[PDB]
């Protein structure tokens, strides 16, 4: 089980800089490359360098020298990567990719894992955790739908998941919009039996890390 | 007598493998035992005749089957790093309380295959202080980084395998000791007579026969892919 | 079960090497000696099944049925002996096997003349190893105290066709510091060990 | 840095159906050490890329055997035998052999599939919603193709406009489907002097629009 964590996502103004790390689990962390690529929203990929952990060896995307600086730390099979004085089109999600090639091998030029991304914003504007109201499953209710409205906050992203992870299928958990307010809305359904409703638990739980914000709300017909 | 296959056998962390077991000595009673160190040689499955098989003291992860009298298979259903060790197989007529063993399976199980590498084989000539001191010429063979620990090294004068004049190392060195992955090293002598070591048609090599992956196997490091092969390095004499 | 007595048992050359086997099942009737040859397998080499002695060339078994105690006497002890030598017990026609008592039979080096050679590779003459051989048996060799010098313990090979028999280590490293001379420092050497000068460039 | 063109930026294709994506490079893509190293990764909805085929024409373990890439100098291909619902998401070609390594914009594959009509759910302003004096009004347009589909709100039966906000997700790896969801903002107030609320579905699936409505507020 080759796993790889990334630190979760944060705002940053303008001018300041981030350090987003990544852990790594089920494998010798100094046997392989351990790449920075990122991407802007609806944007393509973007590499930015490496660090090799066994020996400190760097190499980088011209495009950040000077902004960029990637480090690791063997005791607690962690890399980071440092970018400095952070412009606006800076916001991304920022991935760390394995290299495939062991110990020094050439296959390093090709990734094999890859952590879930960090998401950077690059803003003024404060951080705002959000209000998590339910939509109840209808009276008039086959197939009922319900779910849950995360509602006013900064910034980007909210993770929603159903029932711990437990429910999966019928799940639709759609992008973010941009309110007049500066502020993010979304919502997140699931479409589950009618027969159901009566018996079966609905939770929505819902993770906003910038705000620290962690709700599990429980959907109920009225 | 008692017949083993593989000799050597290197696993991936979850792959399925048969060790075969056979013998043509009419015998009802065969059985699978490993070998770790520390450790004796603990009894895994034993078959008391054709048709039966009864749990050993460890059968955990462990299927046999015993359909004829000469075959005793041992089926490792998902293999996992704890399986790594030798295993023997072992036939008794069961009616003489005498048991006979089977040459024996080396297995490791790696959660990854780009831990596999074949040794670098080098041959090093005799001293001449060794030569004028002693009258005596010591070849010395090297494998180096090889993981995993299966290889057989052979010595080869004038294209036939010598045995006398030879000591290879009982057990290799581990590279990177505090590393349970380390590759290892292993060292052989072959010593001759001063005389024979200068005589320029004699031709001597070392062979190293490494059990690896096999052609089949999936690869995707740039290095060629870790198989089974024999490394080998060669001296010839020299009237210096 | 089967307990066995503590190994290595080093034993000159021409020497007995003495092995002792308890078992705790009284009810046992058939007791054997297996030799194992370092990555080899277990081979059958004695079995006894009354009390007093049994001999078999230089092998002699030895049951006492009534104190539950299997020996095994290996006389005049060749470096050819080396090897586990494992004792199974059992009562009708499951095998109990001990872990095993290993035995190192040293040669008998009656002209000794130790010294440290260096041997350049074949292929390659900046490549090479340190080979301190022709030792007493009296000479251990200590493992490598650095991680990248690697230092190989001593080896028995017998010229068959000569009788002759001698001792032999190597040591290699590819650090700068690494020499002849200081490559077995770590052992408690002959003062008269011979280091010849190395060919000069 | 060398530039990677991938060629179509979109393509849609029916399932069994072959598909074929060109990658061009800027520059001839082999290393000193003799290795080509031009690869494509698969990038699925809501996830990391995700390795298909490196150097060339090596597939990846696991990768399914429909998947195969060729090329040299320039023009590099990958190719899918018959394509599979699964397979939709964005391709992109790299080029790790000269730093900065380099990727293609990324091709999104679509899987052209049978019209589907969505089913629409209509969600009332949950109470503990309106006691902060906001009221928001959930409109789902569940499971439909093609993506083509107009959702008005109206409120006593009164067409509403720049009142509401919309977001569609990516097409699903299982039905090839999507859905859409719409919140109609008002403030508690507004929200208080009204009792019909509605919203009104048009698409290819549906002969004539459907309306889902509740009455309260
Ligand atoms: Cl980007
Ligand atoms: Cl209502
Ligand atoms: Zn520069
Ligand atoms: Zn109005
Ligand atoms: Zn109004």
């Amino acid at each position: 089980q080759v796993q790889l964590v990334q630190s979760g996502a944060e705002v940053k103004k303008p001018g300041a800089s981030v350090k987003v790390s990544c852990k790594a689990s089920g494998y010798k962390f100094t046997g392989f490359v351990m790449h920075w690529v990122r991407q802007a929203p609806g944007q393509g990929l973007e590499w930015m360098g490496f660090i090799n952990p066994y020996n400190d060896d760097i190499q980088s995307n011209e495009r950040f020298r000077g902004r960029v600086t990637m480090t690791r730390d063997t005791s607690i099979s962690t890399a980071y990567m440092e970018l400095s004085r952070l412009r606006s089109d800076d916001t991304a999600v920022y991935y760390c990719a394995r290299g495939n090639g062991y110990n020094f091998d050439g296959a390093y030029r090709f990734f094999d894992f890859w952590g879930q991304g960090t998401m950077v914003t690059v803003s003024s504007a404060s951080t705002k955790g959000p209000s998590v109201f339910p939509l109840a499953p209808s009276s008039k209710s086959g197939t009922a739908a319900l779910g849950c409205l995360v509602k006013d906050y900064f910034p980007e992203p909210v993770t929603v998941s159903w029932n711990s992870g437990a429910l999966t299928s019928g799940v639709h958990t759609f992008p973010a919009v941009l309110q007049s307010s500066g502020l993010y809305s979304l919502s997140s359904v699931v479409t589950v039996p009618s027969s159901s409703l009566g018996t079966q638990t609905y939770i929505c739980n819902v993770n906003h890390k910038p705000s620290n914000t962690k709700v599990d709300k429980k959907v109920e017909p009225k | 007598g008692v017949t083993q296959t593989p000799k050597f056998q290197v696993l991936k962390t979850g792959q399925s493998m048969t060790l075969q077991c056979a013998q043509d000595m009419n015998h009802e009673y065969m059985s699978w035992y490993r070998q770790d160190p520390g450790m004796g040689l603990r009894l895994i499955h034993y078959s008391v005749g054709a048709g039966i098989t009864d749990q050993g003291e460890v059968p955990n992860g462990y299927n046999v089957s015993r359909s004829t009298t000469e075959d005793f298979p041992l089926r490792l259903l998902s293999a996992a790093p704890s399986q790594t060790s030798v295993y023997f197989c072992a036939s008794r007529p069961g009616l003489r309380p005498e048991q006979y063993f089977g040459p024996g399976t080396r297995l490791t199980v790696t959660e990854d295959l780009n831990k596999v590498f074949p040794p670098e084989v080098a041959v090093f000539e005799p001293s001449e202080a060794e030569i004028s001191h002693t009258q005596k010429a010591t070849l010395v063979c090297l494998a180096t980084g090889f993981y995993p620990d299966h290889v057989e090294l052979s010595w080869w004068v004038n294209g036939k395998e010598v045995h006398s004049g030879v000591c290879t190392d009982p057990q290799p060195l581990k590279e990177q000791p505090a590393l349970n992955d380390s590759r290892y090293a292993l060292s052989s002598r072959l010593r001759v007579s001063a005389t024979f070591w200068q005589d320029p048609r004699n031709h001597f090599r070392c062979q190293v026969q490494f059990y690896g992956l096999s052609e089949n196997d999936e690869w995707t490091q740039d290095r060629a892919k870790p198989v089974t092969q024999i490394v080998s390095a060669e001296a010839w004499g020299r009237a210096d | 079960e089967v307990e066995q007595n503590s190994g290595p048992l080093s034993v000159p050359e021409g020497a007995i090497a003495s092995l002792n086997c308890t078992y705790s099942d009284r009810g046992s009737q058939s007791f054997f000696w297996y030799r194992q040859y370092s990555g080899k397998s277990p081979e059958l080499i004695m079995s006894i099944y009354s009390n007093g002695d049994k001999e078999d060339g230089r092998f002699t078994a030895q049951l006492n049925k009534a104190s539950q105690y299997v020996s095994l006497l290996i006389r005049d002890s060749q470096p050819s002996d080396s090897a586990t030598y494992l004792c199974a017990v059992t009562t009708d026609s499951k095998l109990q096997f001990g872990a095993g008592t290993q035995v190192v039979v040293t040669p008998d080096i009656q002209n000794p003349d130790p010294a440290v050679y260096q041997l350049r590779d074949s292929k390659s003459s900046d490549k090479s190893v340190c080979l301190f051989t022709d030792f007493d048996s009296q000479t251990n060799v200590s493992q490598s105290k650095d991680s990248d010098v690697y230092i190989t313990d001593k080896c028995v090979l017998d010229m068959r066709s000569m009788d002759f028999k001698s001792n032999s280590a190597v040591a290699w490293s590819n650090k700068s510091d690494f020499a002849c001379a200081n490559a077995f420092n770590n052992s408690i050497i002959p003062e008269d060990t011979f280091f010849p000068s190395p060919e000069s460039s | 840095d060398i530039v990677m063109t991938q060629s179509p930026l979109s393509l849609p294709v029916t399932p069994g159906e072959p598909a074929s994506i060109s990658c061009r490079s800027s520059q001839r893509l082999v290393h000193s050490n003799g290795n080509t190293y031009l690869h494509w990764y698969l990038q699925k909805p809501g996830q990391s890329p995700r390795l298909l085929i490196y150097r060339v024409s090596n597939r990846f373990p696991g990768v399914p055997d429909r998947f195969s890439g060729s090329g040299s100098g320039t023009d590099f291909t990958l190719k899918i035998s018959r394509v599979e619902a699964e397979d939709v998401g964005v391709y992109y070609c790299s080029q790790s052999t000269h730093v900065p390594y380099t990727f293609g914009q990324g091709t999104k594959l679509e899987i052209k599939r049978t019209v589907a009509a969505p089913s629409v759910f209509i969600f009332p302003p949950s109470d503990e919603q309106l006691k902060s004096g906001t009221a928001s009004v959930v409109c789902l347009l569940n499971n439909f193709y093609p993506r083509e589909a107009k959702v008005q709100w109206k409120v006593d039966n009164a067409l509403q406009s720049g009142n509401s906000q919309e977001s569609v997700t990516e097409q699903d790896s299982k039905d090839s489907t999507y859905s859409l969801s719409s919140t109609l903002t008002l403030s508690k107030a507004d929200y208080e002097k009204h009792k019909v609320y509605a919203c009104e579905v048009t698409h290819q699936g549906l002969s004539s629009p459907v309306t889902k409505s509740f009455n309260r507020g």
